[PDB]
């Protein structure tokens, strides 16, 4: 069961968490 | 027909929309431009630091 | 009757600093010193707003 | 004053750290 | 099963000085500038080499 389960912690990452980069918006608010 | 149709949704077709590559979006925020410290220094001395 | 009056002039300032490791690192939202310059003019134009 | 820390956690950014976009190798060591 | 890992940058350095006089008089062995550079390069990768 590969999935993504809403962790932010990049050394806390198992599974399917790892395989995934940031999405960062460019644009300062 | 006796219910709702397509053209009684209004904030949906309103908010605007954006395309997400993940489960989790970051993004940054701009709180303050400095801490508030006092501008006034005298003649010929260097002003405090500031950080925003 | 007449009278004579003075006033005195008066100094306000700030200071502002990156770090060399700062500048060399990539960064999200552009050039980090122009960021702070405008974040320094701004913090100063409202502090000068308020003293007036 | 304005300096890049050693934060990984992404919320607990608060100074310069939080002009760093991340640094990932693309390769699975 | 996976795992993500960090890894922190460090910092090293020094300082060389050179007194005003000194860079006036005649020298047996050549600019002493690069004298001082080459000592200091040479102290830096003794370090680094035992610091590894």
């Amino acid at each position: 069961a590969l999935e993504a389960g809403h962790t932010v912690n990049p050394l806390d990452l198992e599974g399917g968490g790892a395989f995934r980069v940031e999405s960062l918006e460019r644009s300062l608010h | 027909n006796l219910s709702f149709t397509d053209q009684h949704i209004k904030f949906w077709k309103k908010i605007p929309k954006q395309k997400a590559y993940s489960t989790v979006e970051q993004y940054g925020q701009l709180l303050d431009y400095g801490r508030s410290q006092g501008a006034f220094v005298g003649e010929g001395v260097l002003p405090d630091t500031n950080d925003s | 009757t007449y009278a004579r009056k003075a006033a005195f002039v008066k100094f306000l300032g700030t200071t502002r600093e990156v770090t060399h490791p700062m500048t060399l690192v990539n960064s999200a939202f552009g050039n980090v010193i122009a960021r702070q310059n405008k974040d320094g003019i701004l913090w100063m134009l409202k502090q000068i707003e308020q003293a007036l």
